[PDB]
């Protein structure tokens, strides 16, 4: 919960936080790895995504 | 983590001050004129990177207190000897 509050904090900065995301281009998508956990976050980081893409360029 | 953030700041804060800090470390690149400061890894890698962004704000500011320092050094009465002291004034 928190941790993905501090995560979308370093890639509206710049790029990536926690984890990697390896995506410059066409969306800089967020992976978590993780399969056990709620569907929920991957459109949230979708949206994370277009505002970091947006940034660095 | 936050904490570890924080004193990374205040030893972002001596850089900029022209100080040698705790955890940033200076490497001599011409004699530490064009200083290539180096922080340690982090186990956060981002905010490290964050303060990538600000070594070089510390890098041109130790050339230009060190501009003004090398043209009083020699005791030039040029003009130029006049346009330090505003950098002087503007440090």
């Amino acid at each position: 919960e928190t941790s993905l509050v501090r995560d979308l904090l370093y890639v509206f900065q710049g790029i990536d936080g926690k984890f990697v995301k390896m995506c410059n281009s066409e969306n800089c998508y967020k992976v978590d790895g993780k399969v056990a956990v709620s569907k929920s976050l991957k459109d949230i980081t979708s949206k994370l995504s277009e505002l970091g893409w947006l940034h660095n360029k | 983590l936050p904490s570890q953030e924080t004193c990374l700041v205040e030893d972002l804060l001596y850089i900029l001050i022209g100080v040698d800090g705790r955890y940033i470390s200076v490497q001599p690149l011409v004699g530490r004129q064009s200083r290539s400061f180096s922080v340690e890894q982090n186990l956060d890698s981002s905010v490290k990177e964050l303060v990538n962004r600000i070594l070089p704000v510390a890098t041109n500011y130790s050339t230009v207190t060190r501009f003004v320092e090398e043209n009083s050094s020699f005791e030039y009465g040029q003009v130029n000897h006049a346009l330090g002291a505003a950098m002087r004034t503007l440090g």
